[PDB]
């Protein structure tokens, strides 16, 4: 989860 | 606005604009890899405009150099902003190929099109050669990845600006934009990934319009203390139905019971009240004696007496709409000192002056036809019009739940967007269930806004859990799926 | 006719008749192998007539020589057509055995009987020794493979010509024939394989009578755009029921809802209207005040008012059949300017002049008893009579859906045959569901013909998905199975 | 020759040449479907010469019309044989596209290349434009299906005629051709399918050169009667080894034991004989006292005494090659009245006059270097030269087993080709094992030819059962794998 | 599917 | 096995 | 593999 919310 | 958040992040926090742009572009590369697997076998066509969206594209193209099968940038703008220019410059120093003419047959030689033509804040209708290129990309059958927003979507409204890219994957920065959330833009966005590109988390959090998420709904769901009894979980009165519309009451009532409400009472014209208990005998369905099968002022005093011993009243589903219903509805709500959930025919006859005068709260749950009639505008003026909904909610002291494939829930200060659901909810009975759900959650202790937020989400999520083709979903099946949606939420 | 297609393929395309015959016979060998596994352990008895069907048989027999345990040809004709003669000649040069007398005990020594006695276009009743042989093969318990059509089926009608071979496997060429599709022929065909024997695909496609396939139904199913609402998916009015027949309306209504219709309204005599919402509260069931429990001219104006706000009207299930129903039905349909789906008692009282006069479209859905009464013929004259159905459809400007185990759907130009379903549909209530389905699909935007095609298929396929013995299937269970049929179709 | 078999099938059996050609082409279509799955998504480029191979190609192309995504024929010949012309004519009547110029970029637009340029009996070196086209197809990376034989392979020898198509799939008719079986042709053939196109099974069977199959080896394997004892399964003497080559005897001996031989005795120079029993104590390893570590005439009488009580003698592996070995080997074989298996250094010193004079049988097992030296020719003149091997076998009254990736086994009348094995057998010790196997099977009762046929197959199949990379296979591991090969054969 | 519809 | 040896 | 060799 650090880079992307999906 | 993210536009503002970028500015503050650069100007006050001191993050170099180029650092934001680099992070944006590498985040697109990582997202594509997650979706496509190993990139090394693919040939990429990157369509760059002159603005910072194009700049992000040059970063993508540059980061693919030497790693993938082929990369070409078609540069479509006339001039380049400073960050776009810098990144164009790097792409060329790194050995990258740029052409400035789009040749229809160029699509033949590539597997993936990276759409970095226009970003957020585009305002004008796209015509001329930009349109032609966008239309060619849409007919091409290739995999399309859009940087920020599909080019041609207005990122503040979700409208198509004459034509727009249809993306398989959209990678946006910081937060979803309104144009990803509302249709048609939501449809053209395809799969959406939201990348962290280094904005301070405090600015990301300051946004006042949110997508309703699983985690938000899970933390709003009320507690079920073991030592409880039915009154712990509230009581709902639902005033609904008529000789014409006998099913509505039943669906609203069960909608309250399925979300955990302790007691549900219906007031429905005799003998239509008997329909509800033959289907669900756990309901209380009070017979209301009427002259012609519809509520009228002669039932006012009975309904206010029934109201005293409940926590919340839902009114409207299947009442019918004639003058005596109008008189009853407005006189009732003007006198009822309980929260009210107002739906369907109660909306159609509502005098909005009555809402301003009420000391108790209200939730209104119109679809756009009902909203249009309520504020005397066209369906097209009100559909997805979150600013109008906010003003209406603020002016009338209510929560407005404007139903559509993306539902808007607002009290005028906070606005939430719901994206759960499918087309099986586009069928009679669906709304009646939601009205029951909202009333139920208010009865259990959630605020009108919280009750609406949790209800729209779970109502949509229940629809998604239907085992067979969604078009065969009916309201009765949806009710059955509510407690599974709840369990899955936890 | 395939007869014509063979002729054009030979005479205009220039394919040698012998090449078509070779391809036919090897296709039978391949089909048998697919069904039986390895052929080498089996002994084959091949029964050849004098015509080209027999010629195909000689090719089969010749291609089994040296590969299987034993092959014998019994040649039953008196003379041989040129291609039959050539292939008889090859079978003998290859070392094959032919006898010309059928000995009852010869069946003892073989495992598989290849029936190449008569093919398509046989017109006369089979008697004498051909009959005896066919009856012996039927009593023998052996595996029976029929070349083209089981010998004794009229390939244009599906009728038995006094007696006919009952096949485990039938291998036909180019396209299925009508005699494979209609009963009794469909039953005697057993498992049907359709072989490509080299006709130009253009001629194969020119056939104007088709079997409804999964792929055809999948490509007709309407789209469900995400940004939609109930009106996107249409509105149906169903005029149905009476004091005698209170269940019909409920089954028709849900049949519309289960196929994805947005809104369904019933008009049913009070208090029988209340039955529908006690079972499915998502239905709107309007109470119609009647004198004696049946619709009459006094309800004309109410029904036409209700009609204005829908897309399609279904009428007929459980209306009853008396003079006042007859007056109402005919006056209503003469005035209704909406598509109409006309079933059951609305068919029984229908004045067919009214259909000619309507500017709006119609679908009629009779079973053969209803069809017989409608055109004033016997059930036997109309059952499986696709030419009569075509003429009726063409003359009255309608789509005719003639229900039976194989259902015929025609508008007079195009005729489609449905083969999905089972005997659980032979029970009250089944038709009422189909009527709802058809109306629903018309409401969603399909043409009357398309709506009928998709509906007959899915109605039959739903029946096949029942988990337990088909004879226990009921209409209520069928409704439950519709959305699974839809999902499986996709 | 198949050429002859086609002629007899047409001229004496009366099968129309066009019927053979149709069957050939449809068999290619079926084979491609088996390999590729559904053909409908593929675009086919069919390269047709002027001969009947091209005719077969036109049949393929015509049968793909309307069924696949695209078909184009490039016609490369100058004139067409009658059957090619007829099928060209049909392809065009059916609506097919033919061009007569090969454009290098045309490969870009197709997924599958069907190579119907040249067939069997091509004799000349390919140059000019045919070569260019073949070289382009080979560089193209597309899927290549060759009709009959890859164009450019000499179908009688397996040699490349200057250049040749490298196929993924080859579909041949009736029987495999020598050019599919011998290298390089075997390599260029890719996966080979042999189609039945309707030749009488009697003519197919009349071919006197065969591929050794599992089924043939299974039916030759000797019986193991339960009531037996070691003498039931024979006795082998192996005369082998020297002070230089002490390992050979051990590998030959165990090779006899692993195929089921009852008793194996080695005669090996002391003390090298002791090597064999330290590794496998089930061997009898007789010490032979020699002057300098090599067999000589002084050991003749001991070896003939040892021979009396065995069924077969293998001689040669690791004997060394000097004059005293030469004298011993020739005098021994001239006097030994037992079957002899002659390998390695016994071949290198063999006087072939001695073979003509022997009344007892022999098997010789040379690799091509050994064969070359034996008949005084070059390795290139003898390698894969099955006619030379046949003449040698016939002239010298022996079975010749000419080892290579495809091994040839012949007694001068019958010739069999072995295709089992892999490159792990290309390593010292491999041959020594095979020599033991052959001797063992002769000892168990098979004829020299039968023993050789079963042995070459099982020796190759054992290699294929090695669990790890084949290049790591050693003779000792191969021995371990023999009884598994045997079990798998049954 | 080239040869047979089933 | 009727059509193909493999 | 774009970001990391492992
Ligand atoms: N398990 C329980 N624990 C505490 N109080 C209960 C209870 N069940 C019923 N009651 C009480 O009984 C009344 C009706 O119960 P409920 O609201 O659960 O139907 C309420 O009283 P009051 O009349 O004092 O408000 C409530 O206090
Ligand atoms: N999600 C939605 N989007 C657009 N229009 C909607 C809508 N829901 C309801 N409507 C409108 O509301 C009316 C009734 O809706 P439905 O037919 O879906 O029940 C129709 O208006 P009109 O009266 O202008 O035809 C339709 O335009
Ligand atoms: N199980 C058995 N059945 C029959 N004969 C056996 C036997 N085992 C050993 N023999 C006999 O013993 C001798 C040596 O056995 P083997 O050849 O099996 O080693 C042979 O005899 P002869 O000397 O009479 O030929 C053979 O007849
Ligand atoms: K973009
Ligand atoms: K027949
Ligand atoms: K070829």
């Amino acid at each position: 989860a650090w880079l992307f919310e999906a | 606005h993210m536009k503002e958040i970028d500015e503050l992040t650069i100007k006050e926090y001191g993050v170099d604009s180029r650092i934001l742009m680099e992070r944006a572009g590498i985040s697109v590369v990582l997202a594509m890899e997650e979706e496509l697997g190993n990139l090394s076998d693919y040939r990429f066509l990157v369509l760059c405009g002159g603005g910072n969206n194009g700049g992000d594209g040059f970063v993508v193209a540059r980061n693919l150099l030497g790693v993938v099968k082929d990369v070409l940038v078609v540069f479509l703008g006339k001039k380049k902003t400073p960050d776009c220019e810098y990144n164009y410059g790097l792409y060329k120093k790194f050995g990258g190929k740029v052409v400035e003419q789009f040749e229809p047959s160029i699509l033949n030689e590539f597997d993936v099109v990276v759409d970095a033509i226009f970003g957020t804040g585009l305002r004008g209708e796209i015509t001329g050669e930009y349109a032609e290129i966008i239309n060619l990309v849409n007919k091409s059958g290739k995999v399309v990845v859009s940087v920020d927003v599909p080019s041609g979507i207005d990122s503040n409204t979700g409208k198509v600006l004459r034509t727009a890219v249809k993306a398989d994957l959209t990678v946006t920065f910081g937060v979803p934009k309104i144009g990803h959330i509302l249709f048609p833009g939501r449809d053209l966005t395809g799969k959406l990934k939201v990348a962290n590109i280094g904005h301070p988390v405090h600015l990301i959090n300051s946004i006042n319009r949110y997508v309703i998420t699983r985690e938000m709904v899970r933390s709003l769901l009320p507690e079920r203390p073991r030592d409880s009894h039915k009154g712990t979980y509230g009581k709902v009165l639902i005033i609904a139905g008529s000789r014409l519309y006998s099913g509505a009451p039943v669906l609203s009532g069960m909608g309250s019971l399925k979300v955990g409400t302790g007691l549900v009472k219906l007031a429905v014209p005799f003998p239509q009240n008997l329909i509800a208990t033959s289907r669900f005998p756990e309901l209380i369905s009070v017979p209301i004696d009427t002259e012609k099968g519809f509520f009228s002022l002669q039932n006012l005093q009975e309904c206010l007496e029934l109201s005293k011993d409940v926590d919340v009243v839902a009114i409207g589903p299947g009442l019918g709409n004639n003058e005596h219903v109008r008189e009853f509805v407005n006189e009732f709500l003007k006198t009822l000192e309980k929260p009210a959930v107002i739906d369907a025919d109660a909306i159609n006859v509502l005098d909005t002056s009555v809402l301003k005068e009420r000391k108790s709260p209200a939730v209104l749950t119109p679809h756009p036809g009902e909203m249009a009639r309520l504020v005397k505008k066209t369906v097209g003026d009100v559909k997805y019009n979150y600013e109008l909904a906010e003003e209406f909610a603020k002016e009338n002291d209510c929560v407005l739940v404007l139903k559509s494939a993306t539902t808007i829930v607002t009290d005028g200060e906070k606005t939430l967007f719901n994206i759960t659901g499918n087309t099986g909810l586009s069928k009679g009975g669906s709304g009646d269930v939601l009205t029951g759900m909202i009333a139920g959650f208010i009865a259990q202790g959630l605020s009108p806004l919280e009750a609406s937020t949790v209800s729209v989400y779970l109502h949509g999520f229940a629809a998604e859990l239907f085992e067979q083709d969604e078009r065969g979903l009916t309201a009765s099946e949806l009710l059955r799926l509510i407690p599974e949606a709840i369990r899955r939420l936890k």
